């Protein structure tokens, strides 16, 4: 019940994709205020998406902000709770927490890190991937009904989408998917001004040197830089400190998260 | 009845099963979702109808066994046998009288013959292939010899159920070279798991080239011990790989049948047979309705009958016209 | 709740009774403090101090941080080839910092039942959000970290969504920026993408071999604590250690205090260090011949 | 007599049968019985308790969760399968031909057992058993000597081919086939045959593939490696080619005698036939001289299935009988089976 | 029966003492404390219970994961059960009685010594190195030519000082169940310091140690369950351990466990194998076995079998007395075996001439 | 006392009569196709005299592979339609337990309200889970399931003969199928959905613009070209998702940027230095 995320603004705030942030806005928090817009044309709302990554960041984020916007209404859901335990009756459990879903309207349903609970049947393992499937069974079912469907939005996120196999991979089920791309020029002043936030820092100075030396980093690892360099103040016993001796703490860090940017090729 | 209540008043009564049995007469008690337990005696029933595995009733107060009840446990087993062959005895089977004689004189002489096996001077023989494009009558000439040989038929796997009864680690088809000697002496058969897949034995051997030991050491216990003879299988296959059953058996000791594709003298009496079970009248012609069809599948014969007899289920009549049989073959033409 | 006393069949409840649960599951590791301290690495002072600073920064000078928006580090990704003295150097920094230490592994996170070490840190981190910074640690994450690339699944299951969850409460909850927790691996063969975050591995430092100053302090400062061998030169020994692990400059005063056995003396010279460092590298025990 | 009257009312009348989990030396022997339950047993009667050891069957009385005793124990469905003997009904009188194989190993499986004497002083002694090896039946040549090894001591043949047996594999159960038989009497003979490892179709469902089987085998060595294994079981293993036991797997065994019989030539076939037809020959009548001269060459396998087939064709006439036209005719399938494959080569 | 009827008739005290420790069912295991007489505990039966202690049972001897008595009626605790493991993996693993002393080397000097130096002579003079420390090294390996595997493990067995040691094989460990192998080397260490002196040994480290990664699908990945949980637990600090430890296996491979040991581990020699004037020791065991005439040389058919070590020459003094009994004659004289050993590596070396080159490369 | 019987068991049945689904006017054309049809669906369902007559005793075996495409369920709904029928809807995994005992009496309790109630449709949704071999103790309640699926199996030869049930079986993956389930006898009849391939594309096309808003404006004759180019296939609901990219808008008749774009993620192709032979 207690989970919480802010925006609105501080989801539009996030600098990109600015069409991404223009779909879930419509997609999930318009039906509440304005249902009327989708039954009086005919089309149907979304009763699924898939967000995967991370070529950059935000696929939880782009999926949590709006979470909590459509209103104080959300439901959290950790991959750690389907596991359960030897002979797992979370099954009961799966549909236990999807009909608390439904005490709250109206409702978002949240997957998070399914490349474990996701096991594919590919090549046949041991039952525990038939449990799996078990699970997955739980999932659809109450989502299949014969109850709220199309007000119901459910999400999943998954570091690739191999492991959705052919019945996930399917829209239904699996709907929307989406990924993320790197900002722009003049729109790096953008995305820098939402950074900015609780770190300051020297009256006069330009943060086109601190951004631009950093190319595609996580929102947090940019926030790491700020930090880096502000914690790099403390050395130099001053508030401020010149940009100067910022580049420096820029560019060492940042070139250094690069050699371990391995393994971002993802399949499609 | 109130009298008797008041015994089984206070517990109720239970049902066990004995795994073993004992002189001493204390007799193991085993319910399903309860541990085992064991009792002393306990004697009502004659002792000679107590077997393990056996059902039995359970008292409440000494935990005693109250009567003896009949298991199924060959039922079980059987249950399967009948699920992939019917009864198919030599009425049943037609078009093979070649090959029939060929086949009994390896299945009759074990059951009946053996004392003139010295005379003749044959080991007893170790099983009998059959190979050839699929085709019938390979499954329902294994009971059909059997029936009239007086010998019952064991029929084969997946089994499918016998890796949890017959334990993982245990030995699989030599536990299952058990349930055949554990039955009355029958016959056996390889059905089939025989695919186009690509081609290969890669996935048949599971089913077939270990079932391929079971004819062995079911034949070399009944030299050896225990008893009595009468243990048989055959073999159901295609081309290709075949061979590589002869590379398993250097000819020593095989039956020699070649499984004929759709025959002339196959096609003539396997159709009659089919007949028989449903009421017709006798204006067709078999002889000739056979040979319009030299080629398909020993198979197609029940698909004419069955698959176009849905045709006379149209006109809501028992009998059609000489029309609907052109029209019969007609349908069988188009998938050639 | 849960864990409320009642009485046998009487079905009522005196009080309400604390706290969560269970066994191992609520304290993995109880760890007084080390008995050394993190003077004991040689010629690392220069990639220490990154280390120090993360975890002491956000304790005594969390007031000027609130002053300036600075925000401290959480995650630290600590590797090099072994020996590296990292699990030395690591929890000997919260000896001197009276930080409470936890140990824990990631291959320790896998149970035959499925659904433990992931629900480990849902207690794990719930502490972490009772308790304050003291510290926890952890090692070879870069296994447990192992995605694979077709899937499913790894011998890692039950950890590999443990660490995304371990990365995702860090992600999704603002109040588990407490408890700052160190990461260390032994490879960068396999490494999240991820890992990538604030509350994730922030600091990160490559480890290479020691240089033949470092080489040298390192196995005077391991022997510290016992016996050092008077009349060294000390620059003989360095300069002839090329890739050797720090670890095996330990076993060059063992294997030399070996020989001391059968030697009679227990007094060593200069010679025999480089003797023993030799000795365990390049490889053993053989010579080159037939080679021309 | 008087105690069988008189523990009853100590014990039963009803009780259970659990399983023991662990002994404490206070007495209190802690057991576990379906399902999840333990206790504190301390009972004096009737044990035997250190033959007891875990796992075992061993009873739990109702009142109050008490052993009094054991009965025994089956057990599984495992050990149903061979029922001894085997009994020697392959005979010496059905093998013939080979002198020189025959004489060598027959010393080996006779070297344990009688002549004690000299095999005691020795005191390093070759308990490795023996192993065989060779298509089609070279290692069946010597499986003759096998079944003369069952008129005394024990014998045991297992089936090693290639799919059905999977298991973890850890070989868990298999060692438990070779420890029960040899617990009845405790000499033993073991007999292993046909390895397919190199000509493996494909892997057995969830098994592998590639090194878990060669792991599996592996493990095969570690149990027979051993560690620590004393007395016999002797180990005896057959293949029809073997390239698969390492350098390291060959020498704790057979690192003394493993065998190669050559293809036998017209002395041994005469000798394989005369003697596989001393027991019953077809028609009598039969003379060795032509069948050796006519089909040049092939093994002595199929000899007796042409003669295999010869009394079966004539079994059409019910007994006995030969027609020319026919049995050349029918000579002529096997004669052209063998003669498809007639060259190599020059195979030289 | 005389023996079984004083012991079936001392029920009459058992069920007099019956009554006291019979609601000890189940076995239990809490879970945390808020206050001193309060605790959580979790049975078998699924069912948690929280219950203060009795009197008899200080409140101080109750930790947390501890396994202890209780009475069903009124749940208390009763008395602590210091086992809580393990469900079987123990037969296996537990090892007692000795066998293969130190005379069955075969010569091999200074092999031998300093693995000997590593185990059985800080133990046996503990207060040596401790005043000598320095510190002892955190483990071993073994590995090369298969003379000789299996028998320098044995031989400690023997030569064991006080209390027997532990044994374990890679492939008892396989699953079905993951995470005994963690809870094995946890507990083994934990039953070890109270009486200190017991050994852990591990077997065929190159089937479970398959290295590193590939693409799909796994494949070596549950194989890293067994590699690297094993390294990781061994690269444990406590103390770690007492004993030392051991490895053997076959192959060198794989990388990862190999540059792992390095920083952990020490002492990796390298098989040795015979000397060519080191032949003649397995053949001075050998000796004494049966009858040996004084004729024989052992210099001179020593050199006739190279990288024999001591299991192909155990042939040699086996083929000696085979074809001994088969020429119905006694002893055995140099010629007579040496034409059938001249023959043993020959004919045995036509399928295969028993390299070892081959396996790593 | 027994039961009635019965009072039957949980969960429940029906459900599928809301309507509207599908209309069979589609193959309405052909008169080949549903002239098989016509004789596999009405006449199996209640019919007495016919049989016994002819002689041919009809299976009640209904096995239904091959998905992608979907399938499967339209038809199902799409009988509801032609016949009414009580449905019993139950997933594969539904009788999955904490215990064994129940698991034996669930499936009798839906078998046999099959033989007494007429005339009776039982679905079931993959069972090919159950179907998964493992003699394991923990999987010994998944192997029990497995055995409940034999002993249904031993139930469904109780309807023999002829009253009554229809079973219809459909599965996405039939490998982990054991072949004495496949074997006939008792399911005689392989009913394969074909993969969608060329034919299914113009269907599925039509099916969904007409869910979709007019698409009065909007000119389908692009879309059924260059979108049909880059199908995966990815097939089905996709074409949702190019209905769920008007949802997106934003413009109250759907844009041709948005067909177009929402085809074109997915899937993708890498083209061309080697198919250009043609
Ligand atoms: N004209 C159509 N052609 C194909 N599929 C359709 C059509 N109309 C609807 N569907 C799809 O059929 C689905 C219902 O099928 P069902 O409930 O049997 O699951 P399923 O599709 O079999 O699942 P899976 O594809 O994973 O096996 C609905 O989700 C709907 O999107
Ligand atoms: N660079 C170094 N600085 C200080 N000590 C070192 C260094 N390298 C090795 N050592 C010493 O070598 C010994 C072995 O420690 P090692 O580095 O193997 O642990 P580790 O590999 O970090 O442990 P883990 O693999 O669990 O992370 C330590 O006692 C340490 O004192
Ligand atoms: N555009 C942004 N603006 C502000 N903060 C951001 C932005 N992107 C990321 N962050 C910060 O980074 C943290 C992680 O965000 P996010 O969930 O998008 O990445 P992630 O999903 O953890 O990374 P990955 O996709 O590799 O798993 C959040 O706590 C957030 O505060
Ligand atoms: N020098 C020697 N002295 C005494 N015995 C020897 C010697 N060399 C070999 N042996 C004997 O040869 C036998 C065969 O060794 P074995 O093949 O079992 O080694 P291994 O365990 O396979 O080696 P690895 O574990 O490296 O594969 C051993 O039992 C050993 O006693």
């Amino acid at each position: 019940m207690s989970h919480e995320d802010p925006g609105n603004v501080s989801y539009s705030e996030i600098g990109g994709l600015s069409e991404q942030i223009r779909e879930l806005r419509e997609v999930i928090e318009l039906p509440l205020t304005n249902p009327e817009l989708f039954q009086r044309v005919g089309i149907i709302p979304p009763k699924g998406c898939l967000l995967y990554g991370p070529p950059g960041t935000g696929k939880t984020l782009l999926a949590r902000a709006v979470a909590s916007q459509l209103d104080c209404n959300f439901l959290k859901v950790v991959s750690s709770s389907i596991v359960d335990k030897y002979i797992g009756e979370s099954a009961r459990l799966i549909r236990e927490m999807f009909n608390y879903a439904r005490d709250h309207q109206p409702c978002i349903i949240f997957m998070d890190e399914i490349d474990a609970i996701g096991g594919r049947r590919f090549s046949e393992g041991t039952s525990a991937d038939r449990e799996i499937q078990r699970t997955l069974m739980e999932l659809l079912n109450q989502m299949d009904g014969f109850d709220t469907l199309h007000r119901v939005k459910m999400i999943m996120a998954t570091n690739r989408p191999d492991t959705l196999d052919p019945a996930l991979l399917r829209p239904g089920r699996l709907d929307r998917k989406i990924h993320i791309d790197l900002p722009n020029e003049q729109a790096r002043l953008d995305i820098l001004k939402i950074h900015a936030g609780p770190i300051t820092k020297h009256g006069e100075i330009d943060y086109e040197a601190i951004v631009k030396l950093s190319d595609g980093f996580n929102g947090a690892d940019l926030r790491n830089v700020c930090t880096e360099a502000g914690m790099f103040a403390i050395r130099a016993d001053h508030d401020f400190v010149v940009q100067e001796d910022f580049m420096k703490a820029v560019r060492k860090v940042a070139d250094s998260k690069k050699l371990e940017s391995k393994l971002d090729y993802k399949p499609v | 009845l109130r009298e008797e209540l008041q015994l089984l008043q206070e517990q109720g009564s239970y049902v066990g099963e004995v795994v073993r049995a004992m002189d001493k007469k204390k007799v193991l008690v085993k319910v399903h979702p309860e541990g085992k337990f064991v009792v002393d005696v306990d004697k009502n029933i004659d002792i000679n109808d107590v077997t393990p595995n056996c059902r039995v009733a359970l008292r409440n107060d000494s935990y005693t066994l109250h009567k003896i009840l009949p298991n199924k446990v060959d039922p079980l087993v059987s249950l399967m046998m009948v699920e992939k062959v019917p009864d198919s005895t030599y009425e049943m089977i037609g078009g093979l009288d070649k090959q029939i004689k060929e086949i009994k004189e390896v299945i009759e002489l074990p059951v009946k013959h053996p004392e003139l096996f010295e005379a003749l001077g044959i080991a007893q023989p170790k099983g009998v292939l059959l190979y050839g494009p699929p085709g019938t009558g390979k499954t329902l000439l294994a009971r059909a010899v059997a029936h009239h040989t007086d010998c019952t038929f064991i029929r084969v796997s997946g089994s499918e159920l016998v890796q949890k009864f017959i334990g993982e680690g245990a030995r699989m088809v030599r536990e299952l070279f058990v349930m055949a000697r554990e039955h009355a002496p029958s016959i056996i058969f390889m059905d089939e798991i025989d695919s186009i897949g690509s081609s290969r034995l890669e996935g048949g051997s599971g089913g077939d080239s270990e079932v391929q030991r079971t004819m062995l050491e079911l034949l070399n216990q009944l030299d050896g011990f225990e008893a009595t003879k009468n243990i048989k299988v055959i073999m159901a296959t295609n081309r290709i790989d075949i061979l590589d059953s002869a590379l398993l058996r250097p000819g020593r000791i095989d039956r020699k049948i070649e499984f004929p594709p759709p025959n002339e003298e196959a096609r003539l009496d396997i159709l009659k047979i089919h007949s028989r079970k449903m009421n017709l009248t006798r204006g067709i012609n078999l002889r000739k309705i056979a040979e319009l069809m030299p080629g398909a599948s020993g198979a197609e014969v029940k698909g004419v009958c069955t698959e176009a007899g849905m045709y006379a289920l149209r006109e809501r009549r028992v009998h059609v016209t000489q029309e609907d049989f052109e029209m019969a073959v007609a349908k069988v033409m188009q998938k050639d | 709740g849960d864990l409320v006393g009642v009485n046998k069949d009487s079905y009522l409840i005196l009080e309400t009774l604390p706290t969560e649960y269970d066994s191992r599951v609520k304290a993995m590791e109880v760890d007084e403090r080390p008995t050394e301290q993190y003077s004991d690495i040689g010629g690392l002072d220069k990639q220490i101090q990154e280390l120090v600073e993360a975890i002491v920064l956000p304790m005594n000078h969390k007031e000027k941080f609130e002053n300036l928006g600075i925000q401290p580090p959480k995650g630290v990704l600590m590797y090099g080839p072994p020996g590296t003295g990292k699990t030395l150097l690591a929890r000997a920094c919260a000896a001197q910092t009276k930080a409470t230490f936890l140990k824990l592994a990631g291959p320790q996170l896998v149970q035959m039942f499925i659904g433990d070490g992931a629900k480990l840190v849902r207690d794990a981190f719930a502490l972490a959000k009772e308790k304050a910074p003291s510290i926890i640690f952890i090692d070879e994450l870069d296994a447990i970290g192992t995605k694979r690339f077709d899937s499913e699944k790894a011998g890692d299951r039950e950890v590999q969504r443990t660490m995304l969850e371990l990365l995702n409460q860090l992600d999704g909850f603002q109040p588990n920026t407490q408890v700052k927790v160190i990461a260390a691996t032994n490879r960068v063969d396999i490494l999240d993408p991820a890992l990538l975050r604030s509350g994730r591995l922030d600091r990160k430092i490559e480890f290479p071999m020691p240089n033949e100053e470092a080489r040298a302090r390192i196995m005077q400062i391991h022997s510290r604590k016992m016996n050092v061998s008077p009349d060294v030169n000390y620059e003989e020994l360095a300069r002839c250690t090329d890739d050797f692990n720090g670890a095996q400059c330990k076993a060059v005063c063992v294997e030399a205090g070996m020989i001391a056995l059968r030697r009679g003396a227990t007094e060593l010279t200069h010679e025999d260090y480089m003797e023993g460092i030799l000795e365990v590298q390049a490889k053993k025990k053989a010579n080159l011949q037939y080679y021309a | 007599e008087e105690e069988r009257s008189k523990v009853d009312d100590l014990r039963g009348t009803p009780m259970s049968v659990g399983t023991l989990e662990e002994i404490i030396d206070d007495n209190h022997a802690i057991v576990s019985t379906s399902v999840g339950s333990e206790h504190y047993v301390s009972i004096l009667s009737f044990v035997d308790k250190d033959l007891l050891e875990p796992g075992c069957s061993v009873l739990l009385n109702h009142k109050v969760h008490a052993v009094i005793g054991v009965l025994m124990d089956d057990t599984d469905p495992l050990v149903t399968v061979m029922k001894v003997e085997k009994a020697p009904q392959e005979t010496y009188a059905d093998i013939g031909g080979l002198d020189n194989q025959i004489q060598e190993i027959k010393e080996s499986v006779e070297l344990p057992l009688t002549h004690p004497e000299y095999y005691e002083e020795m005191g390093i002694k070759p308990p490795k058993g023996v192993i065989l090896y060779g298509p089609p039946g070279t290692g069946k040549t010597l499986l003759a000597k096998a079944v003369a090894n069952q008129t005394s001591a024990t014998f045991l043949r297992v089936v090693g081919s290639e799919l059905i047996q999977k298991y973890l594999g850890d070989g868990p159960k298999l060692v438990r086939e070779l420890f029960r038989v040899a617990e009845e009497h405790a000499p033993s003979i073991v007999f292993i045959d046909e390895i397919d490892a190199i000509g493996t179709k494909r892997y057995d469902s969830n098994s592998g593939g590639e090194r878990e089987i060669q792991r599996t085998m592996l493990e095969l060595l570690n149990q027979l490696d051993g560690f620590d294994s004393r007395g016999d079981v002797k180990v005896i293993m057959a293949t029809n080619r073997i390239e698969t036991l390492d350098p390291a797997l060959i020498r704790p065994g057979r690192i003394d005698r493993k065998i190669e019989f050559p293809l036998p030539d017209e002395k041994t076939k005469k000798r394989i036939f005369q003697i596989h037809t001393s027991r019953m020959t077809l028609a009598d009548d039969v003379t060795l001289d032509d069948l050796i001269m006519a089909k040049d060459d092939l093994s002595g396998a199929d000899i007796k299935a042409i003669c295999t087939e010869a009394g079966l064709m004539a079994l059409r006439e019910r007994r006995m009988k030969v027609t020319n036209e026919d049995f050349k005719k029918s000579k002529e399938n096997v004669l052209y089976k063998k003669q498809e494959g007639t060259p190599e080569g020059l195979y030289l | 029966a005389p023996p079984a009827l004083w012991d079936l008739a001392a029920d009459k005290q058992t069920l007099q003492s019956e009554q006291p420790l019979q609601v000890a069912r189940c076995t239990k295991i809490i879970n945390a404390d808020s206050e001193d007489p309060k605790y959580i505990i979790n049975v078998k039966q699924f069912a948690k219970f929280v219950v203060d202690l009795s009197d008899q049972v200080a409140p101080t001897d109750i930790e947390e994961g501890m396994r202890v008595g209780v009475d069903r009626n009124k749940y208390q605790i009763h008395i602590p059960l210091p086992p809580k493991i393990d469900p079987t993996v123990t037969m296996m693993q537990v090892e007692e009685k000795p066998d293969v002393t130190y005379s069955d080397v075969g010569g091999c000097k200074e092999q031998i010594e300093k693995l000997r130096e590593v185990v059985e002579t800080p133990l046996l003079h503990p207060e040596r190195f401790v005043n000598l420390g320095i510190e002892p090294p955190k483990g071993v390996l073994l590995f090369g030519p298969p003379g000789t595997g299996k028998t320098l493990c044995a031989r400690a067995v023997a030569n064991r000082t006080d209390a027997c040691f532990i044994r374990v094989i890679g492939s008892e460990l396989v699953q079905k169940y993951v995470g005994e192998g963690a809870r094995m080397v946890r507990e083994l260490f934990e039953m070890a310091r109270t009486k200190k002196a017991c050994l852990i040994f591990f077997d065929e480290i190159d089937a479970i140690g398959g290295a590193r990664f590939d693409d799909g699908a796994g494949g070596d990945n549950e194989v890293q369950r067994t590699m690297l949980e094993l390294i990781n637990q061994l690269d444990g600090f406590d103390p770690r351990g007492n004993i030392k430890v051991l490895m053997a296996t076959n192959r060198p491979d794989t990388l990862d466990p190999a540059l792992m040991r390095p920083g952990r581990l020490d002492r990796k020699i390298e098989f040795s194998l015979p000397d060519l004037e080191g032949r003649t020791h397995i053949f001075k065991i050998h000796a004494r076995s049966m009858s040996v005439e004084r004729d024989i040389r052992f210099e001179l058919l020593a050199r006739l079998c190279p990288n024999s070590t001591g299991a192909e020459i155990r042939s040699v003094c086996t083929e000696a007395g085979m074809f001994a009994i088969r020429a119905r004659r006694k002893i055995a004289t140099e010629k007579d075996f040496l034409e059938a050993v001249n023959k043993v590596i020959k004919s045995y070396a036509k399928f295969s001439a028993t390299p070892r080159y081959m396996t790593y490369n | 006392d027994v039961l009635p019987p019965e009072a039957d068991s949980s969960i429940m049945m029906l459900t599928s009569d809301q309507k509207p689904d599908v209309m069979y006017a589609d193959i309405g054309g052909m008169d080949i196709q549903k002239q098989e049809v016509r004789e596999a669906v009405e006449l199996p369902l209640t019919h007495f005299e016919l049989y016994k007559q002819i002689g041919i005793d009809p299976p009640r075996g209904v096995l239904m592979y091959g998905p992608p495409g979907c399938g499967k369920t339209m038809l199902a709904k799409a009988v509801a339609h032609h016949t009414t029928a009580a449905f019993i809807r139950v997933v594969g995994s539904e009788f999955v337990q904490k215990y064994l005992g129940e698991g034996p009496r669930m499936v009798r309790d839906v078998f046999r309200l099959a033989k007494e109630n007429a005339p009776a449709i039982i679905f079931i949704d993959e069972i090919d889970a159950i179907a998964t071999k493992r003699f394991d103790a923990q999987t010994g309640a998944d192997r029990e399931v497995q055995r409940i699926l034999l002993e249904l199996l031993n139930q469904m030869d109780g309807f023999d003969q002829n009253v009554n049930v229809k079973v219809i079986m459909a599965t996405n993956r039939a490998d982990t199928l054991d072949p004495a389930l496949l074997r006939p006898g008792r399911l005689d009849r392989k009913i394969e959905f074909p993969l969608p391939d060329r034919r299914q594309k113009r269907l599925i096309f039509s099916t969904i613009t007409s869910k979709m808003n007019l698409s009065e404006e909007v000119d389908l004759e692009d879309y059924v070209a260059r979108p049909d180019k880059i199908s995966g296939a990815d097939i089905n609901s996709i074409c949702q998702e190019s209905g769920m990219l008007a949802v997106r808008e934003n413009r109250y008749i759907v844009l041709a940027k948005d067909f177009e774009k929402a085809y074109k993620t997915v899937i993708k192709k890498d083209e061309q230095e080697h198919e250009f032979y043609k």
